[PDB]
RNA sequence: AAGUCUGGGCUAAGUGGUAAAGGAUGUGGCGCCGCGAAGACAGCCAGGAGGUUGGCUUAGAAGCAGCCAUCCUUUAAAGAG
C-alpha cells in the first residue's frame, strides 16, 4: 500500500534536488511526438529532467511535506512537472513554450511553477520566457 | 487452395492481377474452374500442369484398395 | 493395461465396500492428487482412461503416479444365459476404491497444469472426486 | 441456440445470464448463444 | 521461525464435543510426562500450515507454562481429510530425532532437457540439539540428468546434525517426463 | 456504485408531484406518470428529486436504481425529448411521410404503411432516414424498434433498416 | 491528381520493382519508382544487402520523396559474427560471438535511431539482440 | 378426531409432492487471502512506444501457424504481445 511509497519518495528525492518546479498538461502527445518533446527539455535542461510525471496525488504529499511552497497551482487533471532545477533552466521554458504552442492544438501546456523557492504565476510563468 | 489438399508455393503479380503458384493433387483439381470463377466473381483463371507424383496419404491409400 | 501378471486364484467372491479408506489417504509422491469422494470398482479401462487423458494434457510433460492397481478380478456370464452351472467369467480387472484415497498424483507441472488436468481425469471415472495439493498434513504422515 | 445439459463461457466476451427460468449464455458470437436444457 | 499457539488441558471432555466445539483434541508428552490437550483447530490449522514437523512451536498453556514442543504425529480423518488429534512432543535440553527439509537449489541439466525432478525427500532424519535446529538444509540438484539420482550419502550437513536414516536411502532422482509421443503403443 | 442514490437534477421549470403509488413529471413537453414501488420513497427538493431505500435487502436495491431512472427519464421526458434515428440502407429502399404515417419502401412486394402511436411523432428528414421521436423513452424505443422490424440489418449486404450508430457487421458471402 | 501521402515502407536491397508496396500506395506520387532502383542501390551498392528502410512524400505537382535509416540489429552483428543466418534455436548452439567493445561498434552504427542517446544503455540493446539470436558475447 | 398453537431460521421451486453424471452471477450464511481516500472496482478521456520483420522455420509467418528465447531501451506506462 504500495510502491506508493518508492514512489513519492523517487518525487522527494527529485524535488530535493530543487528550488525550482514547473509543471505541464503532457496531454495527447502521440509517441512520435512525446520522446520529441522529452528529449527537447533534456538539451535544454541538464541532467535528464523534461517531466518525471507522477501522480497529482503523490505529487502534493510530496510538494506538502517538504512543505515546498504548496504548489497549489493547480494539481487537478493531467500533470507531469518539468524540473527545471534538477536541470539548469530558466528562460529555458520557452523549450516548452515553442515546441508545444506549435506542434498540437496546445501541446506541452503548462499549469503551476514554483522560481527560486517563490511560487511563479500562471501565464505569468508562462511568458517568464518570451 | 489449401482446403483442396494443395501446397501453396508463391505469389507474384501480372496483369495486376496478381499469380499464386501451388502443388495440388490433380485428384482434387477436378471441375476447378467453376469454385475458381465463383470464388473470383469470375474474374481469375488458371492453367496447371503435371510436375511430378507422391505418395497419397495414408488414409486416402486404403480407401483405394478396394 | 493394468492387471495382475499371476495370480493365486482366478475368480474372487464380489466382497462389500464399507467404509473410508483403509490408508492410501495422503499425498505421497507429487504435489497434487485426486480423491475418490465416493466408493467404486474402478476399471482397468477407467484407469488408463484417465491416466491417458492426463498426458495427453501435458503433451510432453510431466509426470504421473497411480496409486490404485486393480487386482480384483470382474466376473460376467455369457449374454443370455440362465442362472446356475457355475460362476461367470473372468471380464476384466478392478480397483476397489472407498472414499479419501487418493487415487492419482501429478508433478513436475504448473498449477493450473495440474488442475487441468486431474479435472479432466475426473471426468472420466465414474464417482465424485476432488482435487487436492501437499500438505504439512500429508508431508507429517 | 445450441441446447444443453452443460452450458458454459465459450469466449471471454461470453456472458452468463438468467432469464425466465432457465440460464442462457448470451455473446457476441451467435454461435455461442446456448439454453440450458 | 519459533511459532506460537495457546494450548488448554482436558480431562473428561469428549472428543467429538471439543471437536464439534471447533477444537482438536490432543496429547503433549515426552518421557517425563503425559497430557492431555486441546487447541483450537483453525489457530493450529494456521500455525501447523508452517510450523510442521519441521519447527519449533511453543504451547502456552494456562498455568503460564511455555513449553517447546515438535509435532511428532497429527492423525488425519481418512474420509474427510482433517485433522482429528495431534502430538506435542515435549522437547528438552537431549538431543532429538526430528526431520529437516531439504531445499532443493538449482536447476537439474536433466529438467531443461525436457525430464522432471522427482523430489523423493522433501525432509530428512537427523540427530540434533534443540538448540541448534536448521531451518534448512539445502542440496545441489544441478548436476542432474534424466537417469540420476542423489542420497542422503551426499549431503552437506551443518553441526551436528548427524544424519538418522541409511546413506543408501535415494533422496531425489530425475525421472523421463510423460510423453504424448508415447501413448500410441 | 450506485445509480439509486444518485440525486435526479430537475431542470427550471420541469415539475414533479409525488403521490403514493406514483409521481407526476410535467413540463414544456407533456406530462408523464411514472409508477412507482410504494416501498420506495421518492423526495423532493430544490431542482433536485432523490430516491430513497428502506434497507440493504436484495429486492430493495433492485428497486432502487430502476425507480431513480425512471424517474429521471421521464424528467428527461418532458422537458428534453426522447428520440431515435433510422437509417434506412440497399438501392431500391425509401421513406416518406404521408400524413403523420410513414410509408416504408423496402423491397416486398408492397409498400408498408406505419402509423405513429399517440406520443409518437415522425420525421422524414431526408429520404433515407426516419426519426421517431416522442416524451415516453420506452415507447419511442419500441416504435423505433417496431419500424427497424420491418425489415432488420441483412447478414450478407448494408441492406435493411438500421439504428443510426449502429455498426455493419458483414460476413463473406461467396 | 491523388492527394499529399506520408508513405512508409520497407523493400530490401536489390529488388527494385514497382510492385506492391511499390504499386497501390504509391500510384499517388505519380512516383518515379525506378528511380528508387538509383537513388538507393548508390548508398547499398558498396553494400549489397541490408534492408533500408524508407518514408515515401508527395505533394501538389506530383513529385516523390524518400529518405532511409540504418540496418537492422539482427544484420549488421551477423557478419562480424562469421554467420550467414543465426542460430535456429537460440540458446543453446551459439553460432557467434562478440567483444564487449564489438558489440559497442555496432551500437555506434545505431546510435541515430533508437531511444536512448547512450552508449553503456546502447549496447546493452545490441548485446540484448544478442540473446534473441543466441550469439554469446564475449565477455 | 385434535393447534389455522408459541419463539428462531431458511425456501419462491407448488421445491415440498419421483432420478444421476454434470452445468449455472438463484438465494442465504460462514471463512481465507487481495486491491482501496497516498483514490481502488465500473464506466469514460490520453497514451499503449522503440532496438525489431527478435532468431529459426514455408514461398510469407512483420506481437497473434509453429518451434525457441523472452532481453534492452526511452519511460508514468506499454508483453519479443
Ligand atoms: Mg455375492
Ligand atoms: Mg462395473
Ligand atoms: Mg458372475
Ligand atoms: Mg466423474
Ligand atoms: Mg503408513
Ligand atoms: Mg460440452
Ligand atoms: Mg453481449
Ligand atoms: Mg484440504
Ligand atoms: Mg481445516
Ligand atoms: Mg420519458
Ligand atoms: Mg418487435
Ligand atoms: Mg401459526
Ligand atoms: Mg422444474
Ligand atoms: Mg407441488
Ligand atoms: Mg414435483
Ligand atoms: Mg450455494
Ligand atoms: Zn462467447
Amino acid at each position: 500500500k504500495r510502491n506508493v511509497e518508492l514512489l513519492a519518495t523517487l518525487k522527494e528525492n527529485l524535488e530535493r534536488a530543487q528550488g525550482s518546479f514547473f509543471l505541464v498538461n503532457y496531454q495527447g502527445l502521440p509517441a512520435k511526438e512525446t520522446h520529441a518533446l522529452r528529449q527537447a527539455l533534456k538539451q535544454n535542461g541538464a541532467r535528464l529532467f523534461v517531466a518525471k510525471n507522477t501522480l497529482i496525488r503523490l505529487a502534493l504529499k510530496e510538494l506538502g511535506l517538504p512543505e515546498l511552497d504548496g504548489l497549489q497551482g493547480p494539481s487537478a487533471v493531467v500533470f507531469y512537472e518539468d524540473p527545471v532545477a534538477a536541470a539548469k533552466t530558466l528562460v529555458q521554458f520557452a523549450k516548452s513554450n515553442p515546441k508545444g504552442i506549435p506542434q498540437v492544438k496546445s501541446g506541452l501546456l503548462q499549469g503551476q511553477i514554483l522560481t527560486a523557492k517563490d511560487v511563479e504565476a500562471l501565464a505569468e510563468l508562462p511568458t517568464m520566457d518570451e | 487452395l489449401n482446403a483442396r489438399r494443395g501446397q501453396i508455393l508463391g505469389m507474384e503479380p501480372r496483369g495486376n492481377a496478381q499469380v499464386i503458384r501451388a502443388f495440388v493433387p490433380l485428384a482434387e483439381m477436378f471441375g476447378y474452374a467453376t469454385d475458381l470463377r465463383s470464388k473470383t466473381q469470375g474474374r481469375g483463371s488458371f492453367v496447371m500442369f503435371f510436375d511430378h507424383y507422391q505418395e497419397v496419404p495414408k488414409q486416402v491409400q486404403e480407401k483405394l484398395i478396394k | 493395461m493394468l492387471m495382475p501378471r499371476r495370480m493365486k486364484y482366478r475368480k474372487q467372491q464380489r466382497g462389500r465396500l464399507k467404509g473410508a479408506t483403509k490408508g492410501g489417504d495422503y499425498v505421497a509422491f507429487g504435489d497434487y492428487g485426486l480423491v475418490a469422494l465416493e466408493p467404486a470398482w474402478i476399471t482397468a479401462q477407467q484407469i488408463e482412461a484417465a491416466r491417458v487423458a492426463m498426458v495427453r494434457h501435458f503433451r510432453r510433460g510431466g509426470k504421473i503416479f497411480i496409486r490404485i492397481f486393480p487386482d480384483k478380478p470382474y466376473t460376467k456370464k455369457p449374454l443370455e444365459v440362465r442362472m446356475g452351472k457355475g460362476k461367470g467369467n473372468v471380464e476384466g480387472y478392478v480397483a476397489v476404491v472407498k472414499p479419501g484415497r487418493v487415487m492419482f498424483e501429478v508433478a513436475g507441472v504448473t498449477e493450473e497444469q495440474a488442475m487441468e488436468a486431474l479435472r479432466i481425469a475426473g471426468h472420466k471415472l465414474p464417482i465424485k472426486t476432488k482435487i487436492v495439493r501437499r500438505d504439512a498434513y500429508d508431508e507429517a504422515q | 441456440m445450441k441446447v444443453r445439459a452443460s452450458v458454459k463461457r465459450i469466449c471471454d466476451k461470453c456472458k452468463v445470464i438468467r432469464r425466465h427460468g432457465r440460464v442462457y449464455v448470451i455473446c457476441e458470437n451467435p454461435k455461442h448463444k446456448q439454453r440450458q436444457g | 521461525m519459533e511459532y506460537r499457539l495457546k494450548a488448554y488441558y482436558r480431562e473428561g471432555e469428549k472428543p467429538s464435543a471439543l471437536r464439534r466445539a471447533g477444537k482438536l483434541p490432543g496429547v503433549m508428552y515426552n518421557r517425563h510426562l503425559n497430557r492431555k490437550v486441546y487447541v483450537d483447530l483453525v489457530e493450529f490449522d494456521k500455525v501447523f500450515r508452517q510450523a510442521s514437523i519441521h519447527h519449533v512451536i511453543v504451547l502456552e498453556l494456562p498455568d503460564g507454562q511455555s513449553l517447546p514442543t515438535l509435532v511428532r504425529q497429527v492423525n488425519l480423518d481418512k474420509r474427510r481429510r482433517r485433522p482429528e488429534h495431534v502430538d506435542f512432543f515435549v522437547l528438552s535440553d537431549e538431543p532429538v530425532e526430528m526431520y529437516v527439509p531439504l531445499r532443493f537449489v538449482g536447476t537439474p541439466a536433466g529438467v531443461r532437457a525436457g525430464g522432471v525432478l522427482q523430489e523423493i525427500h522433501r525432509d530428512i532424519l537427523v540427530k540434533v540439539s534443540p538448540r541448534n535446529i536448521p531451518e534448512f538444509i539445502e542440496v545441489d540438484v544441478s548436476g542432474l540428468e534424466i537417469g540420476d539420482s542423489l542420497h542422503a550419502s551426499d549431503l552437506k550437513l551443518p553441526p551436528g546434525v548427524e544424519l538418522a536414516v541409511s546413506p543408501e536411502e535415494t533422496i531425489a532422482a530425475v525421472v523421463p517426463p510423460e510423453d504424448v509421443e508415447k501413448l500410441a503403443e | 456504485s450506485r445509480i439509486g442514490r444518485l440525486p435526479i437534477p430537475v431542470p427550471k421549470g420541469v415539475s414533479v408531484e409525488v403521490a403514493p403509488g406514483r409521481v407526476k413529471v410535467k413540463g414544456p413537453k407533456g406530462e408523464l406518470e411514472v409508477p412507482v414501488s410504494p416501498e420506495m420513497r421518492v423526495v423532493v427538493e430544490e431542482g433536485v428529486v432523490r430516491v430513497e431505500r428502506p434497507s440493504d435487502e436484495r429486492r430493495h436495491k433492485s428497486l432502487h436504481g430502476l425507480t431513480r431512472t425512471l424517474i429521471a427519464n421521464a424528467v428527461k421526458g418532458v422537458s428534453e425529448g426522447y428520440s431515435k434515428e433510422l437509417l434506412i440502407k440497399g438501392i431500391g429502399y425509401r421513406a416518406r411521410l404521408v400524413g403523420r404515417a410513414l410509408e416504408l419502401t423496402v423491397g416486398f412486394s408492397h409498400p408498408v404503411v406505419v402509423e405513429p402511436p399517440e406520443g409518437i411523432t415522425f420525421e422524414v428528414p431526408e429520404p433515407t432516414r426516419v426519426r421517431v421521436s416522442g416524451i415516453d423513452k420506452q415507447k419511442v424505443g419500441q416504435v423505433a424498434a417496431n419500424i427497424r422490424a420491418i425489415r432488420k440489418p441483412s447478414a450478407y449486404h448494408e441492406k435493411g433498416i438500421y439504428y443510426a450508430g449502429e455498426p455493419v457487421r458483414l460476413k463473406p458471402g461467396k | 491528381k491523388k492527394v499529399v501521402a506520408v508513405v512508409k515502407l520497407q523493400l530490401p536491397a536489390g529488388k527494385a520493382t514497382p510492385a506492391p508496396p511499390v504499386g497501390p500506395a504509391l500510384g499517388q506520387h505519380g512516383a518515379n519508382i525506378m528511380e528508387f532502383v538509383k537513388a538507393f542501390n548508390a548508398a547499398t551498392a558498396n553494400m549489397g544487402d541490408a534492408i533500408v528502410p524508407v518514408e515515401i512524400t508527395i505533394y501538389a505537382d506530383r513529385s516523390f520523396t524518400f529518405v532511409t535509416k540504418t540496418p537492422p540489429a539482427s544484420y549488421l552483428i551477423r557478419k562480424a559474427a562469421g554467420l550467414e543466418k543465426g542460430a535456429h534455436k537460440p540458446g543453446r548452439e551459439k553460432v557467434g560471438r562478440i567483444t564487449w567493445e564489438q558489440v559497442l561498434e555496432i551500437a555506434k552504427q545505431k546510435m541515430p535511431d533508437l531511444n536512448t542517446t547512450d552508449l553503456e544503455a546502447a549496447a546493452r540493446m545490441i548485446a540484448g539482440s544478442a540473446r534473441s539470436m543466441g550469439v554469446e558475447v564475449v565477455g
